[PDB]
């Protein structure tokens, strides 16, 4: 009687792809990725390159740090 | 080839730093856990924020987390109290003034 739904945006691209984002790096709404595909949602970037594809993921969320007291 | 982001703008670095100092040393100002720690700790991040956008800072797409994590880091190694709460509160108000004040300031959208 429950169930959930992550909002991620992700992008599969080829490996000759041109990449305008950084890895690790915040952007936000209407951020363009490549030269033709602009970025719906904005967020934290993860890029992860396969052997012939290039893969690209858009994280919304909020971001926070480690304190020394906190067992994570 | 490769993207070439915008020189950082001096000008623009000291009227965001001006107005950075300004929102942040209140805000820390109302919670307990700075105590009298309050002109240090502004001290602090202000000189490491103001490197960033004289040196790395261009605009759009550079606003990195590493110059936030640098405040975070220090401020333990100066024992300083609230070292993750005074980095949260200048990312959080680097998301809301910075991106936007860059556009109006270069005259681009």
């Amino acid at each position: 009687d429950r169930f959930f739904f992550i909002p991620e945006e992700v992008h599969i691209l080829p490996e000759s792809s041109a990449i305008m984002v950084e890895n690790y790096s915040i952007i936000g709404v209407d951020t363009r990725i490549t030269l033709n595909i602009r970025s719906q949602v904005g967020g934290l970037i993860r890029v992860e390159r396969k052997k012939k594809r290039i893969e690209l993921k858009i994280f919304s969320g909020d971001i926070h740090f480690p304190d020394k007291t906190d067992k994570i | 080839a490769e993207y070439k982001f915008p020189d950082p703008i001096p000008e623009f670095a000291e009227a965001e730093t001006k107005k950075f100092r300004d929102h942040m040393a209140k805000k820390l100002a109302k919670r307990d856990l700075f105590e009298d720690s309050v002109d240090e700790i502004v001290g602090v991040c202000t000189e490491i924020f103001e490197t960033f956008l004289r040196n790395e800072y261009g605009g759009p797409g550079t606003l990195l987390v590493i110059p936030f994590i640098d405040m975070a880091d220090t401020l333990n190694e100066r024992e300083l109290p609230g070292g993750p709460q005074a980095a949260r509160a200048a990312i959080k108000w680097a998301q809301d003034h910075v991106d936007k004040d860059w556009k109006e300031w270069t005259g681009t959208d």
